[PDB]
């Protein structure tokens, strides 16, 4: 759930 | 012969397998044993020692016993003799740190490694010649070895973590932290607590991220090592964010026994690296000089051309940088800040023509940078009384009733829209009126004038986020963004104000002010960027961060063009706006009425007024000088368009006089208007997303070109959108995609 995952560390 | 040579272990290297416990008087040594246990390829322990501890009858399992109910008592994963071997027997292994040396050794059985020891040891040292020459054990070059690590039966578990206080609610074994074991600003909070809603640039302790699992794909099986690893990076950063975190710095803080410790350290030098470049650490303001960037020099050779040096060119600016990769920044105006953009001459406050707040500084790269620069910001109080022209100070209940009123309508929107496409998108503003009439023919309720004076303060309030009256933003998509964790925590006025940031973010940095792009050409083996004057500037790369409304505008010539989907994007948004006036006076006139609040509200004597000077902020929080903000949003700001300075002055003071009718209002000695709008390479304040966008607009937006176009900027946060924060984040972004 991107609700909770690190902005940062989703860029793929 | 009786009793083995060989290790338990099928597989096993180890032709000499010796005994690293000698815990038992009968200990095999390196001789004869029933069975070998094996921990690693270079660590075993014999068949009695492990009885030592294992059976009842023997002397050490009194110890064993005793661990072995903490294990449980604190800990999650079984507590078999092999673990209590790894984590409470096996001898510590440390580098020299003579440069000259660098051989790994092992320390006597009863030494218990600390970080002191780490930092300083060198071959021989003991409590109580020529040690550097003697061989290094043989051992420690296996430990490189691509098989080595899977030749371990239990991953490396480690002991007084820098974490581990931030970790309180885990099971320390479930974050790569030893059962056995025993002031940072308050805005740092990196870790996600067990069970805790999402909030922004925050990681799961026990969960390897996406991007980690990409980069690191050999852990998706066990990540304990990974997670123990990047856990302690990110605590010792946020312990001290104001210097460059180094291996050299992280080594000594890694405390676990036997070899894997050697493995640990080596791992912890490519993880620190990837932190780096995503920009988890070792970032904000932080400046580094050539002969300490913070990446290998394999990422430095490569060339970037940065477009704008607002908050995220300069952030992609200083990340490249710092990462020693050469960077050329081109700026059209001729002062770098973008809508950052402070007037530091009203005598004792600093105050913004554009941002200045803050909303959200838990995990918030801006609360960050404060601490690094060790500067305050300002928590906004509570009250915010309505106050009617001319005087009645507005009955609280009719604020919170037409608030609650007006949020009622956007549930009902929020409603209607789980069923419609962009094809079938309506005007907030639209379906808002419509919900409200609806609504009132409905039930016959019926509001009083003030009420509805009320409800339209609230509703343009709503206009001034959205940078725009409502009619033009989306049903669907005007609030897109909350969808995704969003910045929790205080929300601030950035006193000394943002420009301080940015001027550390640009310090050293090459860059070229009234160097306005014109056109762009990446057709060839190298990016040929021309400037309006005709002058021509080269790299490898190119990072574009020019505000909404110059894309909109076609103000830079792409070739080739930019792709028809890109534009529809770029189109689908809006170039939101607001504008500021700030007056100072001759004494604080609003301390008998407003009492030391930070900000009171304007009630619109009509819908016509709407949005003109709404708010009014008193900028200083220390109650000492006399400077008021406002604002003009909505349909205020087009009424304004045809007015010179003066005359939005007059109809400024007219409003106070009219707020404060009661008593006399001193004439203002200074003050400001901005021009926003007509700025010619800005245009704007913040974008939205106009009737008939997504929220998808900001990741095409992003979306490079071919890995040589880049793009950040507000306007390409899906996550953070309009903020100097997201803003900063996209240069971050770019930056580590560009590192790559
Ligand atoms: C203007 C303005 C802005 C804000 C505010 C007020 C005003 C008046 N704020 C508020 O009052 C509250 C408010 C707010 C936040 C969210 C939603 C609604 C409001 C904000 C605030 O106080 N806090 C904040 O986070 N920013 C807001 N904030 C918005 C942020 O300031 C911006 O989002 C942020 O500055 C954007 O940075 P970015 O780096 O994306 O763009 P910027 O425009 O700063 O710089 C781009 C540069 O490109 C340059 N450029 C353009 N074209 C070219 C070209 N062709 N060649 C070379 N250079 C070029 C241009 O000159 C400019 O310097
Ligand atoms: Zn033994
Ligand atoms: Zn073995
Ligand atoms: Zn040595």
């Amino acid at each position: 759930d991107p609700h909770f995952h690190h902005f940062l560390l989703s860029q793929t | 012969p009786l009793g083995s040579r060989k290790c338990e272990k099928a597989g096993c290297t180890a032709t000499c397998p010796v005994c690293f416990a000698s815990a038992s008087e009968r200990c095999a040594k390196n001789g004869y044993t029933s069975r070998w246990y094996h921990l690693s390829c270079g660590e075993h322990f014999c068949n009695e020692c492990f009885d030592h501890y294992y059976r009842s009858h023997k002397d050490g399992y009194d110890k064993y016993t005793t661990w072995k109910k903490i294990w449980t008592s604190n800990g999650k994963t079984e507590p078999s003799p092999k673990a209590f071997m790894a984590d409470q027997q096996l001898p510590y292994w440390v580098q020299c740190t003579k440069p000259e040396c660098r051989k790994w050794r092992q320390l006597t059985k009863e030494i218990q490694l600390t970080p002191q020891i780490a930092k300083t040891y060198r071959c021989g040292m003991k409590p109580n010649s020529d040690h550097c020459s003697l061989p290094e054990d043989l051992r420690v070059l296996e430990v490189s070895n691509h098989w080595w690590y899977s030749m371990l039966i239990l991953p490396p578990l480690l002991k007084d973590s820098v974490a581990a206080p931030l970790l309180s609610a885990y099971y320390p074994d479930c974050v790569g932290m030893s059962p056995s074991c025993t002031g940072m600003n308050r805005y740092f909070q990196p870790f996600y607590q067990p069970n805790e809603c999402g909030k922004a640039l925050c990681v799961r302790p026990d969960v390897m991220e996406l991007d980690e699992l990409y980069e690191f794909p050999e852990y998706s099986r066990d990540p304990t090592m990974y997670l123990a690893l990047r856990n302690l990076i990110l605590a010792l950063w946020y312990t001290n964010c104001k210097e460059a975190l180094t291996p050299q710095k992280c080594i000594p803080h890694i405390i676990v026994r036997g070899l894997v410790r050697i493995r640990c350290v080596q791992e912890v030098e490519r993880i620190l690296y990837f932190m780096t470049r995503k920009g988890l650490i070792n970032t904000g303001v932080l400046s580094v000089g050539a002969d300490q960037y913070l990446l290998p020099k394999d990422y430095h050779n490569k060339s970037v051309i940065i477009i704008g040096a607002g908050p995220a060119g300069l952030a992609a600016a200083r990340q490249l940088h710092n990462f020693g990769i050469k960077v050329t920044v081109l700026e059209a105006k001729d002062r770098i800040g973008g809508r950052v953009w402070d007037d530091k001459s009203f005598k004792g406050v600093t105050v913004g023509r554009g941002a200045q707040i803050v909303n959200g500084c838990i995990n918030n790269p801006v609360a960050l940078m404060c601490e690094q620069l060790g500067i305050s910001m300002h928590k906004f109080g509570e009250r915010c009384d309505l106050i009617q022209e001319g005087g009645r100070i507005t009955d609280p209940t009719i604020d919170k009733r037409m608030d609650f009123h007006f949020n009622a309508l956007l549930d009902v929107v929020s409603e209607w829209r789980k069923d419609k496409t962009q094809l079938q998108d309506v005007p907030l503003g639209e379906k808002i009126e419509e919900i409200y009439k609806a609504f009132i023919k409905e039930s016959g309720i019926q509001f009083s004038e003030l009420e509805g004076q009320v409800l339209q303060f609230h509703l343009s309030n709503l206009e001034y986020a959205c940078g725009s009256n409502l009619h033009q933003v989306s049903a669907r998509s005007w609030d897109h963004n909350e969808f995704f964790a969003q910045f929790a925590g205080d929300h601030t006025l950035l006193t000394p104000g943002y420009s301080v940031i940015i001027e550390k973010l640009a310090e050293g940095l090459d860059i070229q002010l009234k160097s306005p792009v014109q056109c762009i050409d990446y057709s060839g083996d190298e990016v040929q960027v021309t400037t309006t004057d005709g002058t021509g500037y080269s790299a490898q790369k190119v990072l574009v961060t020019v505000p909404l409304a110059l894309l909109q505008k076609g103000a830079i010539q792409f070739n080739p063009p930019l792709s028809e989907k890109k534009m529809k994007a770029i189109n689908s948004l809006g170039a939101g706006i607001i504008e500021k006036i700030a007056l100072q006076f001759p004494y604080r006139f609003w301390d008998s009425k407003v009492q030391g609040a930070d900000f009171f509200g304007h009630v619109p004597p009509s819908a016509s007024k709407r949005g003109l000077f709404a708010v009014f902020y008193d900028m200083d929080p220390q109650k000492k000088h006399s400077v008021l903000m406002s604002v003009i949003a909505g349909e205020a700001v087009a009424s304004v368009r045809t007015l010179d300075d003066k005359q939005v002055l007059q109809q400024c003071m007219a409003t106070l006089r009219e707020l404060f009718k009661e008593q006399e209002v001193p004439d203002p000695t200074k003050y400001f208007v901005t021009r926003w709008s007509t700025d010619p390479w800005i245009q704007m304040a913040y974008s939205f997303v106009k009737t008939g966008g997504s929220g998808e607009a900001y990741d095409i937006i992003a979306e490079d070109i071919q890995g040589t176009v880049f793009f950040a900027g507000e306007a390409t946060n899906r996550h953070f959108p309009q903020t100097v924060t997201g803003a900063y984040l996209s240069g971050v972004r770019e930056a580590s995609k560009i590192a790559a």
